[PDB]
RNA sequence: UAGGUAGUUGGUGGGGUAACGGCCCACCAAGCCGAAGAUCGGUACGGGCCGUGAGAGCGGGAGCCCGGAGAUGGACACUGAGACACGGGUCCAGGCCCUACGGGGCGCAGCAGGCGCGAAACCUCCGCAAUGCGGGAAACCGCGACGGGGGGACCCCCAGU
């Protein structure tokens, strides 16, 4: 089984473009993130989605916060809305997708 | 609605002390409640309790001595690092170790003297004195 | 009323909110902020100016008193403005004269404003044909340009 | 005056308004159509640094190629379908895609003349 | 930092391993490019006239340079801004004496003492290995100097080794490996200046470094970086050490 | 100041670049940001830091160092490792200067000095001996950078009558 320096598992299935980093020429190379996919309207590409807690420091409390990417999405693993996914940093990709989808996790709930 | 059996619990025994009453009943009881009787009676704030079963959540009989000033909830439950005690004890407390300021540490619960001997930190969820 | 609104754990957002609105029922913030004095006042963020005068007159004063006070209109160069301006001291008027150039600063009262019975005038003669105006009054210099 | 620098429009959809001006490593140049001929021209450029590009304007020959690694220099004689562009394959013009008709068969160009100053292609099956 | 490369330095911005007065005059000396980078080495000047004190103005220091009296690992260097750095020898063959360049406890440099008999030799760290043309192998070494290899003895010289050569030669002899059990010196970091013994080597996956443990004399465990341990010698070291 | 976007968001095949990219092009779709403030207006060079307060905080970011941008306003190219170049080149707009009336030129937000504006800010000085830079095999040569003085109730420290 290959790996490409994340220590985890391939998908069960093959693929066709070259824009996979699984089977592909693609080179991953940065950020690992993790969050739940909001949106796959457009061909190819998903929106994820993650959240964070900004510490305020006049009051001292806390404040929730978000943050929305855009992602490839090989053909191998299409994701749907609303499951998790790992996701890793590469080369500029169109004008607004800086990364890939690599693995998925959780699907359906 | 109820939100917080410890507060009802600690300003129903400062409310009781103060004009002079000698048995409480601390009714919806929790384990933490059980957990911060346990260390304001090693400080001799209390006299002694015990957990009466109710068939509904028990109560708690507890005995006072008139030894308190003052009890209360820390609420919002801020954290603390273990070297940034004081100051906190200069807001709540009257004098350099006037009374016990309880802490919710990762190995159970205990007030801030004992914490600094570990080293430790956590949760501030109450104060006597 | 209860006990003061957003007192929890994770509402920082809303209580920042709740200060920010109500930081503008003020009137030394919103002054500051939207810039209020300048726009609107003739001497613009200087401490004096310098004008050219054009009348000399006379004003009465407030109620529980009685006298006249003497005062100047001068004619400003910066912007042309045309201002209120009173001559402190005990027979100072007699060396203002028309086509002179003075120097004016504020008159040092609540808020910026004017001060003691003189209750419309917000400025004061400082300075005519480069000599100071206080030595003149007390002797010990003497006046040029006649 | 071709400049290749950023965008004037954010994803949003709102204007940016430029803070410097252009600079001269941002620039592009002609695309350098090739054509058909019976004699290849081909021009050199010196580029950012000192180095060179040759620069195919004119196509003569086709270096075809198979499957057993032999090429053969035969010349072409016209286009057949460009995919990248519609009207490309009438006026003959070669890009990448495009289908070169060899005297040898078809044939597939696999190279960039524009960058490379040759034309290559494999000997494309029926 | 407009239209091209920079071309002065300012004491105020000089880097802070140096030894320099920095509120005493306005410019300093711009390195030109040589053998190690720009925070672990010092220009050939102020060695000639600050540390040792051989001079007292620039312009009779750059009289006795360019006379062929100072000898950077065995070669002759004449302009005062050539970059010296660590674990090289400097060399002042007429008065006789000899120095190694090393880093201090707290950071900057020094000029430690050494033999005569071991002014000769100069460890030098394995960066990278590759494949040049007719398939032979060549060395990338810790101050960007190469070295080549045949192809039978590419089992002998992985990277992070240690290679002991003759300063002004450059012929190799007694190569020190890497493992467990080795003698290292830490260049960079907290823990500079810092002797030990290697106990363990951690790896991580996608892009990070890896770390080592050491246990030094009066024993303690720490640990550096992988690359900042140099290892000098096996079970006792080679170099004379301060 | 509630809706904004139509190369705008994405895909397939290409051109161009030192290089990835709707950065440009030919086709196929209908995506993309937004009441957790998008869009449009207002003001503003960003930071290390600085003033004030017992602290929580409130106010400022001229001078020293580090990044960005500009050379009367707007467009554009040649040479080079690097520029679309403050003391290098064209064109337009807006000012001024020399001319034998045919033609030529110039733009101190470099250092002193001048006018105008204003309540508001200095000498048309001496030197390459020191720190550094460019050139040269080297001794050296140049530098209003830097170094030395002149003018001024600029801020601190130590004294006199
Ligand atoms: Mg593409
Ligand atoms: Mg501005
Ligand atoms: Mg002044
Ligand atoms: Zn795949």
């Amino acid at each position: 089984v290959r790996d490409i320096g994340l220590r985890i598992q391939p998908p069960a299935e093959k693929c066709d473009d070259p824009k996979c980093p699984w089977h592909g020429h693609l080179k991953i190379h940065g950020r690992v993130f993790e969050g739940i996919v909001v949106s796959d309207k457009p061909r190819k590409t998903v929106t994820v989605e993650r959240q964070y807690y900004h510490y305020l420091k006049k009051y001292e409390r806390y404040e929730l916060r978000r943050s929305r990417i855009h992602a490839h999405n090989p053909p191998c693993i299409n994701a749907k809305v609303g499951d998790r996914v790992l996701i890793a940093e590469t080369r500029p990709l169109s004008k607004t997708k800086h990364f890939v989808v690599v693995a998925v996790l959780e699907r359906a709930e | 609605t109820l939100l917080d059996p410890l507060a009802n619990a600690l300003s129903h025994i400062t409310n009781s002390e103060r004009v002079g009453k000698r048995e409480v009943y601390i009714k919806p009881a929790s384990k933490l409640i059980g957990e911060v009787l346990r260390v304001m009676q090693k400080y001799g704030y209390i006299g002694e309790f015990e957990f009466i079963d109710d068939g509904r959540a028990g109560v708690y009989r507890v005995q006072l001595l008139g030894k308190i000033n003052k009890a209360g909830a820390i609420k919002p439950r801020f954290p603390v690092k273990a070297r940034d005690y004081e100051r906190w004890e200069k807001r709540f407390l009257p004098a350099f170790e006037f009374g016990i300021l309880i802490v919710s540490t990762s190995q159970g619960v205990m007030s801030h003297k004992e914490a600094r001997e570990k080293g430790i930190g956590g949760r501030l969820i109450a104060y006597v004195y | 009323p209860g006990k003061k609104a957003p007192n929890g754990e994770f509402a920082g957002r809303k209580l920042k909110l709740k200060r920010k609105k109500f930081r503008w029922s003020d009137i030394r913030y919103k002054r500051r902020v939207l810039r209020l004095k300048e726009k609107s006042d003739p001497l613009e963020g200087a401490p004096q100016a310098r004008g050219i005068v054009l009348e000399k007159i006379a004003v009465e004063a407030k109620q529980p008193n009685s006298g006249m006070r003497k005062a100047v209109r001068v004619q400003l160069i910066k912007n042309g403005k045309v201002v209120t301006a009173f001559c402190p001291g005990d027979g100072a008027i007699k060396f203002i004269d028309e086509h002179d150039e003075v120097i004016i600063e504020g008159i040092g009262g609540p808020k910026g404003g004017s001060m003691g019975d003189i209750p419309g005038i917000r400025y004061k003669v400082v300075k005519v044909n480069r000599v100071s105006l206080k030595e003149l009054v007390k002797g010990r210099k003497e006046k040029p340009r006649r | 005056a071709i400049w290749q620098g950023r965008s004037l429009r954010k994803p949003s959809g709102g204007r940016i308004v430029l803070a410097r001006k252009k600079r001269k490593r941002e620039l592009g140049r002609e695309p350098s159509n090739t054509r058909v001929a019976e004699q290849d021209k081909r021009k050199i450029i010196r580029t950012y640094g000192g180095n060179k590009k040759v620069r195919l304007t004119a196509a003569a020959y086709a270096n075809v190629f198979d499957k057993s690694g032999k090429g053969r220099k035969v010349r072409i004689i016209r286009v057949i379908e460009n995919p990248a562009n519609r009207q490309f394959a009438r006026r003959n013009i070669i890009t990448k895609g495009a289908i070169i008709e060899t005297e040898i068969g078809k044939a597939k160009v696999t190279s960039r003349p524009g960058q490379d100053g040759v034309v290559n292609a494999i000997l494309l099956e029926e | 930092a407009r239209k091209g490369p920079k071309r002065h330095l300012k004491r105020l911005a000089a880097p802070t391993s140096w030894y320099i007065e920095r509120k005493a005059y306005k410019w300093a000396v711009r390195p030109r490019p040589g053998p190690h980078n720009m925070r672990t080495s010092i220009p050939l000047l102020y060695i000639v006239r600050d540390y040792l004190g051989y001079a007292k103005t620039a312009r009779e220091a750059r009289k006795i340079l360019n006379e062929g009296k100072f000898l950077v690992d065995g070669r002759v260097r004449k302009d005062y801004k050539f970059p010296v750095g660590i674990m090289d020898v400097v060399s002042i063959p007429e008065t006789g004496e000899h120095y190694r360049v090393l880093p201090n406890r707290i950071g900057k440099l020094i000029l430690h003492p050494i033999s005569e008999e071991e002014a000769n030799i100069k460890p030098l760290r394995i960066r990278n290995k590759r494949m040049v043309k007719g398939a032979k192998i060549q060395l990338n070494f810790h101050d960007g100097t190469n070295h080549l290899i045949p192809l039978s003895e590419k089992d002998n010289y992985f990277t992070s080794y240690t290679v002991l050569m003759k300063v002004p030669e450059r012929e190799i002899l007694e190569v020190l490996p890497f493992e467990k059990g080795a003698y290292v010196f830490v260049t960079q970091g907290k823990n500079v200046a810092r002797k030990g013994r290697i106990v363990e080597i951690k790896k991580f996956p996608m892009g990070w470094p890896d770390v080592v443990t050491i246990e030094d004399e009066e024993g303690e465990l720490f640990d550096t970086l992988k690359e900042y341990a140099f290892v000098v010698g096996r079970d006792k070291p080679r170099i004379s050490l301060p």
